[PDB]
């Protein structure tokens, strides 16, 4: 349960930075 | 290659760059660290097209997501091993972590994440005992790639030939 929810919080990290990286 | 794609050759540049990106990703890591290495050099191994302007992107794309991936990569396999997925709910379960990720919207570094941790968790159920989940998990991208808008946003983007247009290009 708290790895369904923290598995997705966690991506809140690799998404974004790295458009704005290249 | 030539400009603009549609969704249709969209699915199959992403299925290879997917496998060649990951490949280089991991390729490079064998050196440093060996954290869900591949099953060794042999015919096993991920037999990718480079011959292709494709072979360019996966390369380009693990640069540009190079540092961020390992960066975020020692944890993700921390709380991924927290996970322990199944043959079964492989899907239900990646379905919702990339929903999740690409809930807040769709970028050119969210793509490349994707296929940076899609590898870990594929190769976690694969090394687990799970033989054959390569094929499974590249399946289940394409088919959610194609399902969540994905390939259409990648084609507005101009296609994966646009990663050579990218930062390291």
């Amino acid at each position: 349960e708290d790895i369904i929810r923290n598995i997705a919080r966690h991506l809140a990290l690799v998404g974004d930075l790295l458009d704005r990286s290249i | 290659a030539l400009p603009s794609a549609s969704e249709e050759q969209v699915a199959q540049d992403t299925e290879e760059v997917f496998r060649s990106y990951v490949f280089y990703r991991h390729q490079q890591e064998q050196e440093a660290e060996g954290v869900a290495a591949p099953a060794d050099p042999e015919m096993v191994t991920l037999p990718l097209q480079p011959s292709s302007t494709m072979g360019q992107v996966g390369r380009q794309l693990a640069i540009i997501g190079d540092d961020i991936n390992r960066r975020y990569d020692s944890e993700f396999q921390t709380m991924l091993q927290h996970l322990q997925p199944t043959a079964e709910n492989a899907y239900e379960y990646f379905t919702k972590i990339a929903t999740s990720l690409f809930e807040s919207g769709i970028n050119w570094g969210r793509v490349v994440a994707l296929l940076g941790f899609g590898y870990r968790l594929a190769l976690h159920v694969y090394q687990h005992g799970l033989t054959g989940f390569l094929g499974q998990v590249t399946r289940f991208v394409v088919d959610f790639m194609l399902h969540h808008c994905i390939a259409r946003w990648i084609a507005q983007r101009g296609g994966w030939v646009a990663a050579l247009n990218l930062g390291n290009g």
